[PDB]
């Protein structure tokens, strides 16, 4: 081998449907779908969970 | 044989956080236009904000300044948040070009006529080296809704700079909204209700302009509904 040249690429990847989440009690998940903040539920403040 | 709504006292809290009250609501009308107005606001509310930043020594959103402590990419992160008032043009180009030891803050920025920096005291970097100095242009657009890099990338538009470092955007001033139809007792009737809107914005779209807006797109759609072709 005369020589080698090594690339790195960066990505930023963001979360999207069918990502995997979870908690730390064992809860897991597949992202169903993103909603607006419209839609999400909100409490008498007005603060979307 | 109708009531109809109009905008009374708009009480304001804080420079960002704004009550809004409409008194002679029809009983069920409140929670109508209570929740028909949360979703224009919440979705469709044009404002200003950072697309994309050329700062001197760095090629990609990774490397890092001499003399600074946060990332290139803590410094974008820390413009999206930049909550900016563009008046006359789309797209505007500031220059934020400080020196020596300090906290860069959004008010360093070089005054423009047009433009207004809502908070001045917001944090943009930190220098900590007395020949240590950052320069960047920032490029300002006008929007609605939330729109990120990758997808303009298709209109990606001689990108060819690698310079050029690409913000998420969101176009969209609004960070809260709540509302509470309250009994209105108007001197002569019994059931009227009164809608009170408290909305949290970032400080750009004044509540007056917000409301009316947000019920200018109501009722644009609503046109759109009053004739029917049936054809």
């Amino acid at each position: 081998v005369l020589k080698i040249v090594k690339v790195y690429l960066a990505v930023k990847r963001r979360i999207q449907p069918g990502d995997k989440m979870a908690g730390r009690h064992g809860n897991k998940g597949v992202i169903s779908k993103i909603n607006p903040i419209e839609d999400m539920p909100y409490d008498e403040n007005g603060t979307p969970v | 044989e109708f009531l109809k709504p109009r905008l009374v006292d708009i009480e304001q809290v804080s420079s960002t956080h704004a009550k809004v009250t409409l008194e002679p609501l029809e009983r069920g009308f409140g929670h109508t236009l209570g929740n028909a107005l949360r979703r224009i606001l919440l979705s469709s509310m044009p404002g200003c904000a950072v697309t994309e930043v050329e700062i001197d020594g760095v090629l990609h959103e990774y490397s890092t300044k001499e003399g600074v402590q946060e990332d290139i990419l803590e410094i974008l992160l820390n413009l999206k948040g930049l909550a900016v008032r563009v008046q006359g043009k789309d797209e505007v180009i500031l220059t934020l070009n400080k020196s020596g030891i300090g906290p860069v803050t959004a008010a360093d920025i070089t005054h423009d006529g047009d433009v207004e920096i809502v908070k001045p005291q917001h944090v943009i970097c930190h220098l900590t080296d007395e020949n240590a100095s950052i320069s960047m242009r920032i490029k300002v657009q006008r929007g609605r809704g939330y729109v990120p890099a990758s997808t303009r990338i298709h209109s990606e538009e001689d990108e060819r700079p690698i310079g050029r470092l690409l913000v998420d955007a969101c176009y969209s001033p609004v960070e809260r909204i709540a509302y509470n139809v309250e009994a209105a007792r108007v001197e002569q009737r019994t059931d009227l209700d009164k809608l009170v809107i408290e909305m949290e914005t970032n400080g750009t779209i004044d509540p007056e302009e917000a409301i009316r807006r947000a019920a200018t797109i109501l009722a644009e759609q609503l046109e759109a509904f009053v004739d029917l072709r049936d054809v």
